[PDB]
C-alpha cells in the first residue's frame, strides 16, 4: 500500500498504472461516472463531492477552470477526449483566478487566453511581454467580442505555448479608463490539460 | 419479536424479499448543479407564465 501511494503518475506510465491499480474491465470511460465510483468503492455522493467540485453530466460547457482537485470532463474542439484541466498560478493578491477571470485556456481553435465565464472581462486587459515586464498594449481588448466559440477579444496574440506550458504570462496592467496603464498583478502561472 | 434463530432467519427471508421487491434506491442529482437564483428570479411572473 506504501508503494501504491507514493509512486509517482506521469504521462509516460499513465496508462500501465491504471492497467496495474485497475482491471481489465475498469476503464476511464467506466470510471467517469462518479455513480459509477461511488457504487465501486463505496462512498456516498457528497463524500466524492468533498473531492470532486462538479463534473459536466450534460451540464454547462462554462468551462470554469478552478482549485487544485477539480477534474472537469468537456466537449473540445481539436482533442477527440474530455480533458481535465488545471490551473494554478499566483500573481498579487491572487489564488486561484480572482479578479474577474485572469488565466489560460486549451479550449479553444488555437492557443490564446482563456475564457472561464463566458462573459467579456470589463477590465481592458493588456498583455505585455514575460512576467512583470513592460511592452505596450500588445493585447487590447477591443472588437470584436464574440462568443459561441474561444476565441479571441481583439487578438490576444501574447498568449502563445510558450506561456501554456507552466507560463509566467498572468501579469497584466489595470485600466481605469481605456488607456490609463498602471501595475497591477504579476506572478508564476501553471496550466495542464490532461486525461 | 420473539428472538427466536428460526424466527431471526425467517425475519431475515421476509427482509431480504422485502429488498428484492424494493430494487435499488436512487439519490439526489438536481442538487448538484442546482443555482441558486435571487428572489426576483424565483418570483418572475414573466418566467411563471
Amino acid at each position: 500500500l506504501y508503494n501504491i501511494l507514493t509512486e509517482e503518475i506521469t504521462e509516460k506510465n499513465a496508462d500501465a498504472l491504471f492497467a496495474q491499480n485497475f482491471s481489465e474491465n475498469i476503464t476511464p470511460e467506466n470510471f467517469a461516472s462518479q455513480s459509477w465510483i461511488a457504487k465501486y468503492y463505496g462512498l456516498e455522493l457528497s463524500e466524492v463531492q468533498k473531492y470532486l467540485g462538479m463534473l459536466q453530466n450534460g451540464y454547462s460547457d462554462s468551462t470554469s477552470a478552478y482549485v487544485d482537485n477539480i477534474s472537469t470532463g468537456l466537449v473540445v474542439n481539436n482533442e477527440s477526449k474530455l480533458e481535465a484541466y488545471k490551473i494554478t498560478r499566483v500573481k498579487t493578491d491572487d489564488y486561484d483566478k480572482n479578479i474577474n477571470y485572469f488565466d489560460l485556456m486549451y479550449e479553444g481553435n488555437n492557443q490564446f487566453f482563456i475564457r472561464a465565464n463566458f462573459k467579456v472581462s470589463r477590465e481592458f486587459g493588456a498583455t505585455l511581454r514575460k512576467n512583470a515586464g513592460p511592452s505596450g498594449i500588445v493585447g487590447s481588448l477591443s472588437g470584436p467580442l464574440i462568443a459561441n466559440t474561444n476565441f479571441k477579444s481583439n487578438y490576444l496574440s501574447n498568449i502563445s505555448d510558450s506561456e501554456y506550458k507552466n507560463g509566467v504570462k498572468i501579469y497584466a496592467y489595470r485600466y481605469t479608463s481605456s488607456t490609463s496603464a498602471t501595475n497591477q498583478g504579476g506572478g508564476i502561472f501553471t496550466f495542464e490539460s490532461y486525461p | 419479536r420473539e428472538l427466536t434463530r428460526d424466527a431471526l432467519n425467517e425475519a431475515k427471508m421476509w427482509y431480504v424479499r422485502t429488498l428484492e421487491l424494493l430494487g435499488d434506491e436512487p439519490e439526489d442529482y438536481g442538487s448538484q448543479q442546482w443555482a441558486a437564483p435571487s428572489l426576483s428570479g424565483a418570483a418572475s411572473q414573466t418566467v411563471q407564465a
